[PDB]
């Protein structure tokens, strides 16, 4: 064939820290089905909001909004413990239809997004050259999060290592767990990747009593 | 690892 129809940009949704998560490729031909299992962000978490955007850039923010909906009914569990299974099928007409299904509770939710929606012609081309363009900040902003995720992981971790030991972990080693947790939270809220691991070696450094409990 | 979703507004 010489022609066919495909859809024109990336379509996924928004992910932990304004990261845009694709479930379809650019130029995949149409019709297409794609489905994918996420999670929760946080523990106790009993609602997700699955945002639809379209586009090529790294940041959610940076590309185009499609249309939004919430899921909740989700029994409160911990981070990463509920499978949402989030489904994109565009059939041949270009209709676009996005369920999220949480697989414990049963809940699901849906919208169809009309064919028209998104960006036109033209706005599919600076689309591609602005992703182009912005290539390696793109891959450093996604670098970035990744590290953020993680400093709060190792944050999460630790927060909970020292609850669970209680008395049993010394006043000069808790004190000092205490001091570098906000070392580390002041530069998650920074966007150096480096200041943050460093922030994240200097905690593990004073949880080596921590650790051994 | 599946990628985590934030809670709504």
């Amino acid at each position: 064939v010489l022609l066919l129809d495909v859809t024109p940009l990336s379509l996924g949704i928004e992910t932990m820290g304004g990261v845009m998560t694709t479930l379809i490729a650019k130029n995949t031909t149409i019709p297409t089905k794609h489905s994918q299992v996420f999670s929760t962000a946080e523990d106790n978490q009993s609602a997700v909001t699955i945002h639809v955007l379209q586009g090529e850039r790294k940041r959610a923010a940076d590309n185009k909004s499609l249309g939004q909906f919430n899921l909740d009914g989700i029994n409160p569990a911990p981070r990463g413990m509920p499978q949402i299974e989030v489904t994109f099928d565009i059939d041949a007409d270009g209709i676009l239809h996005v369920s999220a299904k949480d697989k414990n509770s049963g809940k699901e939710q849906k919208i169809t997004i009309k064919a028209s929606s998104g960006l036109n012609e033209d706005e599919i081309q600076k689309m591609v050259r602005d992703a182009e363009a912005n290539a390696e900040a793109d891959r450093k902003f996604e670098e970035l999060v990744q590290t953020r995720n993680q400093g709060d992981h190792l944050l999460h971790s630790t927060r909970k290592q020292v609850e669970e030991a209680g008395d049993k972990l010394p006043a000069d080693d808790k004190t000092a767990i205490e001091s570098a947790l906000t070392a580390l939270e002041t530069a998650l809220k920074g966007e150096d990747k480096a200041a943050i691991e460093a922030k994240m070696q200097e905690l593990a450094q004073v949880s080596q009593k921590l650790m051994e409990i | 690892r599946p990628p985590r979703l934030p809670r709504p507004r």
